């Protein structure tokens, strides 16, 4: 649906928490439950060129 | 309609449609809600008991 | 991270999710009222005992009405946040079997 | 209650836009949060891999390293839990309004 | 001084000095060294595979931007042109498992029936054998084992009554290439072949891979036939034909050309379109058509086609084996 | 082994134009010259189908014939960058093409010239007094009904 | 549980006090002085007007 | 600036322009040829004279 | 002819985007030209008559 208003996929020093955010994602995306997320797979999830 | 988590989002954060006014003689509708500290749990399933 | 499986079914690559949330503003206010003999015998100087006894009232006064507006600031914060947390808790009926 | 008081900060943390943030601000419409801490992982210290223990004090913008303070509320442990209870019916009743 | 120009010398020998040197040929021997650190530098090939380890997979360099690994890692990097190989083009297939029996001889040429339902998610793909038995000693003894209750592949093609009457048949049927890889799954296997490309197989340890055809179908061209050049390449074709007694399968061997193929296809045939044109029908509008030529691959003359056996369920079958394929399919051609 | 190709324009596109040409990022456009730097004049079909004279389909088959292809890979606000088709390679495309036909895997796919509309097979570029035409790709099967159809 | 998010002491203390003064009415009149420059500051009509220029601009008003 | 005047004329208020040029980009290119002969015999090392 | 010579820089001028506008192309995608000067007539010296 509404995919994606204000994701950037700019390459950011990301920091590392231990707290597990992966428990809720594709039930969530696929239904909805954020305004703004973005899904990619493959190639594209490398960090992009500056 | 809409998404499942966006319906349970709007239940408790948003105002549902027109509820009843609350220790008045007859029940009016309500436009404006300061003491208005209710909630509805009918207007989910449109099932009444 | 995903399985490797031995059957037909075709594979998910690596995969990464991107999500944005953003802030939400609040505001508040309160008002007072100061009657205006308080405010210009306050702002005058006292030449008699008894003027100099309703001066010290109307310093009281003044005081005491900054520091109701004050206290209405605090009481007001911490309403602000138990009404944020009240919006979105959502219901236990709903969340038991959802969770 | 297995406590009857708990320990917690005694002033807020802060927050100041001032430096690098300022000129991106004047030039941009832009301002990064710890653009120190952006700095020193981008150009200051490149290919260094990522830890929780190496980044906890960077996501620790907050309570880390402020004063402890006694604060009263009654708590219950409920299994592994420890979870504190409270009612603020007081601070509405003594204002005369609904809790 | 003035700063040379915009380019910088010595900066632009550094990045041409990698792209100068070309591949090694034409070695001098010396029956005294007989071998050579050089002489086996020019005969290693550089295998692409791995032990699946971050520094073991830089040592065999699959790590590298060109379309094949080059070993070492940036050492003997660059060169690019050596002897053009082109690396397979694999493809994956969903079937029912029911409709492929799993003893096919990994090798085999596949062919795919196109489908007329939209938006499916499984596919119906044909060996030489199933196609026997679809269509309707030998292959009948033989395919009846691998394939009892012809029905189910009769449910895959509904309009085969339709297609074969308004030959129409071949136009469904897309060339696919040779197996590869089969994984044996209970509902839906997974079937990899490879469409254009030198047949080679994905095995951890390798083994030669040979297409393999019944030799009741395949027959030598060539041979049939008996100065003339002896060239390097020899092809492979099937023709789908539309006879009286029914549509009909072969493959047939020749290093001619297309030209030349097309007529000594029509002098093969010639008697049995003579029958077909006088027994049963004369002429009619769609009916015309007699059948369909198409190219499965170039394999190596002077070679290749060995006969063996297929043995499977106490019976065997007399099959012909081609080495060295290169898948390569075009388009079916209309002889008549 | 070198294939891209950099189109350089000469004034800015317009941020519109932007938008419509990076819509049809994925899909071949034939090339005049097979060097490496290159004009706005040679890419796409405007020479051969044109407004101002009358436009053939065996002309334009002839040239997509002798032509060399090449695939879009990145628009700027003035450069276009593309990689030249060649044999012994394998190539991603993606299918934008105004009127959709369905595509399927393991098919033969064909680059005949449009038939269809101008407007379905042009951008116009008004910055550079240009429009660039894209041939259309069907596959086969699909391509012969079309022309005996239309004929 | 520190102080607070808007703390009434350092507003109060301020931006209170200018907002406060009102302006003067009612000032008494002493017969022994006759004049102070107090009953200036009630009498004063501040008009509108200057000099161009940076410095007295700001003096004006 | 402007001027001050005693005629009619509305004032002209404080005016300030603010102005934008863009970069352009140019792309140049040679292509050279080199034998395979040449290519090829550098980097055997030769024996004889 | 009058004075039939001139005189003339040798070497180009450079430009690199080294720290602050490395971290701002990063996270911000445009670039400032001259940040340490932006940032010391915005920070360092202000209040200051261009």
């Amino acid at each position: 649906m509404a995919s994606n208003e204000g994701v950037e996929n700019r390459p950011f020093p990301y920091l590392t928490v231990d707290a597990d955010l992966l428990s809720n994602l594709r039930q969530s995306a696929a239904e909805g439950l954020f305004h703004s997320f973005d899904l990619l797979v493959g190639k594209d999830a490398r960090e992009a060129g500056i | 309609n809409r998404g499942l988590y966006n319906m349970v989002n709007e239940y408790s954060q948003r105002l549902g449609g027109h509820p009843a006014t609350s220790n008045t003689e007859v029940q009016f509708v309500v436009i404006a809600g300061t003491d208005v500290f209710l909630e509805q749990p009918c207007s989910f399933l449109q099932e009444a008991f | 991270p995903t399985i490797a499986h031995g059957d037909g079914r075709r594979p998910s690559k690596q995969r990464t999710f991107i999500v944005v949330k953003n802030c939400h503003k609040h505001h508040i206010s309160t008002e007072m009222e100061l009657s205006m003999l308080d405010l210009e015998i306050l702002h005058s100087i006292p030449e008699t005992p008894v003027e100099y006894a309703e001066y010290v009232g109307a310093v009281k006064t003044v005081a005491s009405a900054l520091q109701f507006g004050v206290d209405a600031l605090e009481r007001g914060l911490i309403n602000t946040v138990l009404s944020v947390k009240l919006r979105h808790a959502p219901p236990m009926f709903i969340l038991q079997t959802l969770a | 209650e297995a406590d009857n008081q708990i320990m917690g900060p005694s002033s807020y943390a802060s927050f100041v836009v001032r430096g690098e943030n300022l000129v991106t601000a004047v030039s941009y419409g832009r301002v990064m949060r710890t653009f120190e801490h952006f700095m020193a992982r981008i150009v200051d210290s490149p290919e260094k891999a990522g830890s929780t223990k190496s980044d906890l004090p960077a996501v620790a913008a907050g309570v880390e390293d402020q004063p402890r303070v006694p604060i009263s509320a009654a708590v219950i442990k409920l299994g592994n839990h420890a979870v504190a209870v409270e009612s603020l019916q007081k601070m509405y009743n003594d204002t005369q309004s609904p809790y | 001084m003035k700063v040379q120009g915009s380019v910088d010398r010595r900066r632009l020998q550094r990045r041409i000095a990698g792209l100068l040197p070309p591949p090694a040929r034409r070695l001098n021997i010396s029956r005294g060294s007989e071998f050579t650190r050089d002489v086996r530098g020019l005969v290693e090939e550089h295998a692409q595979a791995s032990s699946l380890s971050a520094a073991a997979v830089w040592r065999a360099g699959l790590l590298a931007p060109g379309e094949v690994a080059v070993a070492g890692g940036g050492s003997g990097g660059g060169s690019f042109s050596w002897s053009g190989w082109r690396p397979p083009v694999f493809g994956d297939f969903l079937i029912h498992a029911s409709s492929f029996n799993n003893a096919e001889a990994t090798g085999t040429p596949l062919f795919q029936f196109k489908q007329s339902d939209p938006f499916s998610g499984v596919d119906a793909v044909f060996t030489p054998l199933s196609l026997f038995i679809l269509m309707n000693g030998g292959l009948t003894r033989m395919a009846n084992l691998l394939y009892d209750s012809p029905a189910t592949l009769a449910d895959l093609v509904p309009d085969f009554g339709r297609l074969v009457a308004d030959r129409r048949f071949h136009n469904f049927i897309t060339p696919v290439g040779p197996l590869v890889e089969n994984i044996k799954s209970t509902y839906l296997n997974k079937i990899t072949t490879v469409v254009h490309g030198p047949v080679v197989s994905k095995a951890i340890p390798r083994s030669t891979v040979k297409v393999t055809v019944p030799q009741e179908a395949f027959v030598d061209l060539d041979a049939w036939l008996s100065l003339q050049p002896c060239p390097a390449d020899a092809r492979l074709y099937v023709a789908l034909t539309y006879e009286e007694a029914g549509p009909r399968f072969t493959f047939f061997q020749s290093s001619r050309g297309h030209c030349q193929i097309m007529n000594i296809l029509r002098i093969y045939y010639s008697p049995s379109i003579m029958h077909r044109y006088a027994v049963v029908q004369p002429l009619h509008i769609e009916e015309l058509t007699f059948g369909a030529v198409a190219c499965l691959g170039t394999f190596s003359a002077t070679d290749g086609w060995r006969r063996s056996a297929f043995n499977y369920r106490g019976s065997s079958l007399p099959v012909v084996e081609i080495d060295s394929f290169y898948s390569n399919v075009s388009d079916w051609e209309v002889i008549l | 082994m070198d294939l891209k190709v950099v189109v350089s324009l000469s004034s800015r596109l317009y941020t519109d134009e932007i938008a419509k040409m990076q819509q049809r990022i994925g899909c071949i456009l034939p090339l005049a010259s097979t060097h490496g730097t290159q004009n706005v004049q040679g890419l796409g079909l405007g020479q051969v189908y044109s407004l101002e004279t009358v436009p053939d389909y065996v002309s334009m088959y002839n040239y997509l014939s002798d032509c060399t292809l090449a695939v879009l890979d990145e628009v700027s606000v003035d450069s276009l960058i593309l990689t030249k088709i060649v044999p012994g390679q394998t190539y991603a495309i993606k299918n934008k093409y105004q009127p959709f036909f369905q595509w399927h895997g393991t098919g033969s796919l064909s680059v005949m010239p449009p038939v269809f509309g101008r407007e379905h097979a042009t951008v116009k570029l008004e910055s550079n007094d240009v429009d660039i035409v894209f041939p259309m790709v069907l596959p086969t099967p699909i391509a012969e009904e079309v022309l005996q159809k239309i004929l």
